[PDB]
RNA sequence: ACAAUCUUCUCAUGAGGUGUUGAACGAAAAUUUAAAUUUAGUUUGAAAUCGAUUGGUGAAAUUUUACCACUUUGU
């Protein structure tokens, strides 16, 4: 009946969410699965949050998966309580990350073609910069 | 601490002499023709 | 029937995984064969009868009396107790022992599994007592699934009279 | 006179030993380490396809790491051969440890245990034919405290070589290429004077203007000189910055 | 059921394959192209399950979309580039004129109306490679080893060989002594 | 099935070698284009309890990409 939800945490490099989900389906279905990602580019937080339909299944996944010895790593499944559950926090589920690689994008738009108006935009204030940067020396 | 005081023996920072006793005798035994070389037990084999 | 405490804790070992886990390193540590062994000194011998400084080995401690003395010396930095030792009172003290040493242990199923280790029919304990520097992490993460799995699980279960 | 037919140099680089100087305001364990002088360059293009791991071995005649800093050797299997090298070459002060590339990659797993050999040494040099491995065995946890292993050859193994190659690697900055249009190159310390700092200076815009930046000192936006805290006091601007990035693109 | 470790190994495959594949596109587009053999036989040793799609999508086009397949092929730069590609689930070696009538002998088998069917009699052969001047099995046998023309029309003609029970890679000769141990 | 291909060097004299746990703390500078990449440094158990950024691009047959990254998702 009510929806619970467990937390993963010290997940091995590779134990993502394609992994988990055909795995903990095994015990039982999974509908939403989420793992925590950088902003900036990606990479696993090695900590997810796995919900189940019913509490029970919930409870007996934290019983037999807690501590577990996963390549060195003593895997952490608690299940979290409801109200420390927000409504927000389960957004962008099972999202292949859009790493958007800012690198590459900074270089397009650097290698980008730019007018004379372009440049004497980007020329802007920078003489003037200088000169602020010259008059605070 | 560990129980017991007593001191360390040489022994167990020292190369056994229990195997020693072995390579010698085989070694003599090697000479007198008792066991067969390493070598010279491949070529019966084959 | 009603069991005492010290003789209960045996009904309760160490999980599947973890015992899978902890063979994988005792595996890593086997004793040499009585067939390798003799290959190796007769490998020496013809070095010695023709003619002419090395490391301390590395294996798993076993034996009885081999083991107590090791928890005792407190070299022992992982003690794996046999489940099924034919008079039980051979083993019955030696988590007790364990705890007293601060020495990491568990009961593992199958004192086969024990002497298959260490190519013997039967082993009643096996004892990890200092490893390469290779597997370091390895062990260490394997006394620190023990704490978990072993330890911190039962604990208070084995201060339970069993059975009844 | 490269960079722009002209050299403002010298003025400003003495300049700077007063203006940190002006800017000054019991402890046991102390030691001689200097702020270093920061290199500031700015190009007018981005000068890296992508993240090249390794430093730039910038010849400089006068060294940024002091000899007293302590230095590790990373080389190929075996280690025995090349610890015995070390020896007979009167590096046992300097070159402390040598760690082969199986040890290497084996005895030192644990992300502490690498922090534990990173804090243990002040630069790390590799054999040039063991450095691509590096990039993994040592993780992020080198890459990114400032910690980028050498590419040191020493690959016919003799000792006047490895004399000559430990003295080229300690007399020399380096700086690891990313993919941007501004990075920082360390030009010394303020215990160097201001002339061996301007000679830091040149020698370094030549290497960077010639295995650098692909079009060389035409290339350049602008460069300033800068320290820790200290500010980017403008070494030089390009008279034709503005009209080149305006016809390049 | 499937344990979780499972999962995470076959994980670390297909991210170990993904590099692999990103070493031999980019900056590596260099294969060894072996001299002195016309044609080679190629056998699919192994796969696991989520290969990776570039992979599968080369094996389907080389016909290897089974393990244990062997399939002859023609050396060439574009076939030493997919096999180069393909090299870890793909063993490669130069065949033999004795090892490839033996298999023809024993395990030759065409695609005849879409079916496999072994080539046990020539009047098959003969109808199938009327127009590639093929009506035995010792011609088909002759025009693969000499790779003519007509080699294509007969390799697609042809079955995948199924040499079911080995090493990685290119095996040279050797690989002439596995087919005397799988025919 | 906790096993698998991360370079223990090549070419040509120079140019290459494309690969890094996460979290937290913390500078002051530069160009790009606040957001973005560089960027003094540091602390740590392969540590972890919301904070997913959410653009471009292809490639199978729109859901599918767990990096497809602009050079940008099945020969």
């Amino acid at each position: 009946k009510k929806k619970g939800v467990l937390y993963v945490g010290r997940l091995p490099h590779g134990f993502y969410e394609k992994q988990m989900r055909m795995y903990f389906s095994q015990f039982g279905p999974v509908l939403r699965l989420r793992m925590s990602r950088n902003r900036k580019t990606g990479s696993s937080k090695h900590y997810a949050f796995i919900e189940f339909e019913s509490l029970d299944v919930a409870n007996v996944v934290a019983e037999t998966m807690h501590n577990y010895l996963l390549y060195g790593k003593l895997l952490q499944c608690k299940v979290i309580p409801e109200d420390q559950v927000h409504e927000n926090m389960f957004k962008g589920a099972d999202v292949p990350f859009k790493r958007i690689p800012h690198a590459t994008i900074a270089r397009l738009q650097h290698e980008k073609p730019l007018s004379k108006e372009k440049a004497d935009k980007l020329i802007t204030r920078h003489n003037r910069k200088l000169k602020l940067k010259k008059r605070k020396l | 601490t560990p129980l017991s005081s007593a001191p360390e023996p040489k022994r167990r920072f020292a190369p056994s002499k229990h195997e020693q006793k072995r390579i010698l005798q085989l070694a003599y035994a090697i000479r007198k023709g008792r066991i067969l070389t390493s070598e010279q037990r491949a070529e019966r084999e084959r | 029937l009603k069991v005492p405490p010290a003789i209960a804790q045996f009904q309760k070992t160490l999980d599947k995984n973890t015992a899978t886990q902890v063979f994988k390193l005792l595996n890593k540590y086997r004793p040499e064969t009585a067939a390798e062994k003799k290959q190796r000194l007769v490998a020496e011998a013809e070095a010695v009868a023709n003619g002419k400084v090395s490391k301390k080995p590395y294996n798993v401690k076993y034996g009885l009396n081999h083991v107590v003395a090791l928890i005792e010396a407190k070299k022992a930095k992982l003690v794996l107790i046999a489940s099924d030792v034919d008079p039980i009172e051979l083993v019955v003290f030696l988590p007790a022992l364990c705890k007293k040493m601060g020495v990491p242990y568990a009961i593992v199923k199958n004192k086969a599994r024990l002497g298959t280790v260490i190519h013997q029919k039967t082993a009643a304990v096996l004892a990890v007592t200092e490893v390469r520097e290779e597997d370091k992490n390895e062990l260490a993460s394997i006394v620190s699934a023990v704490d978990a799995n072993f330890s911190a699980k039962y604990d208070e279960s084995r201060r339970k009279w069993g059975g009844g | 006179e490269l960079l722009g037919s002209d050299a403002p140099l010298e003025k400003v680089c003495s300049a700077l030993l007063e203006y940190e100087s002006k800017r000054k305001s019991l402890l046991e364990d102390e030691q001689d380490d200097i702020e270093p002088v920061w290199l500031q360059l700015a190009t007018l293009k981005f000068i890296g396809n992508n993240r090249k791991l390794i430093p730039y071995k910038i010849a400089i005649k006068n060294p940024v790491i002091p000899s007293s800093s302590e230095a590790c050797l990373i080389v190929k299997d075996p280690q025995r051969v090349y610890k015995d090298l070390v020896n007979e070459a009167g590096l046992s002060k300097v070159v402390t440890r040598v760690i082969g590339l199986s040890k290497l990659k084996a005895k030192w797993n644990s992300y502490e245990q690498k922090r534990q050999l990173r804090d243990q040494f002040d630069i790390f040099l590799a054999d040039d034919r063991v450095i691509p491995m590096l990039p993994r065995i040592l993780g992020k946890t080198f890459y990114q405290k400032s910690k980028v292993p050498v590419p040191v050859k020493i690959s016919k193994g003799t000792a006047e070589q490895l004399k000559r190659e430990v003295v080229s690697a300690y007399g020399a900055t380096y700086f690891n290429s990313a993919p941007c249009s501004s990075f920082m190159i360390k030009c010394g310390h303020v215990s160097n004077t201001s002339t061996e700092l301007a000679e830091n200076v040149e020698s370094i815009l030549q290497f960077v203007s010639k295995h650098i930046v692909p079009d060389g000192a035409k290339g350049i936006a602008s460069i300033h000189l800068k320290t820790s805290q200290s500010i980017a006091i403008p070494l030089w601007n390009n008279p034709n910055l503005k009209e080149l990035i305006a016809s390049s693109r | 059921f499937k344990r979780a470790e499972t999962f995470i190994n076959n994980y670390r495959q297909r991210e170990r394959e993904r590099i692999r594949l990103n070493r031999s596109a980019k900056n590596k587009g260099d294969i060894f192209v072996p001299d002195e053999t016309k044609l080679l036989f190629v056998i699919r040793i192994a796969g696991v399950k989520n290969m990776p799609p570039k992979i599968r999508k080369v094996l389907r086009l080389l016909r290897l979309s089974r393990i244990n397949n062997a399939v002859f092929v023609r050396n060439n730069k574009a076939v030493a580039q997919m096999l180069r590609i393909v090299e870890p689930y793909v063993m490669y070696g130069i065949p033999n004129l004795h090892s490839v009538r033996e298999l023809i002998y024993k395990r030759g088998f065409g695609k005849i109306n879409g079916q496999r069917i072994a080539l046990s009699d020539n009047a098959l052969i003969e109808e199938a490679l009327g127009k590639y001047d093929v009506i035995s099995i010792e011609d088909i046998i002759h025009e693969i080893y000499n790779v003519g023309s007509h080699f294509k029309e007969v390799t697609k003609f042809l079955w995948p060989f199924t040499l079911t029970p080995r090493k990685a890679g290119y095996c040279g000769e050797e690989i002439n002594e596995l087919i005397k141990k799988q025919v």
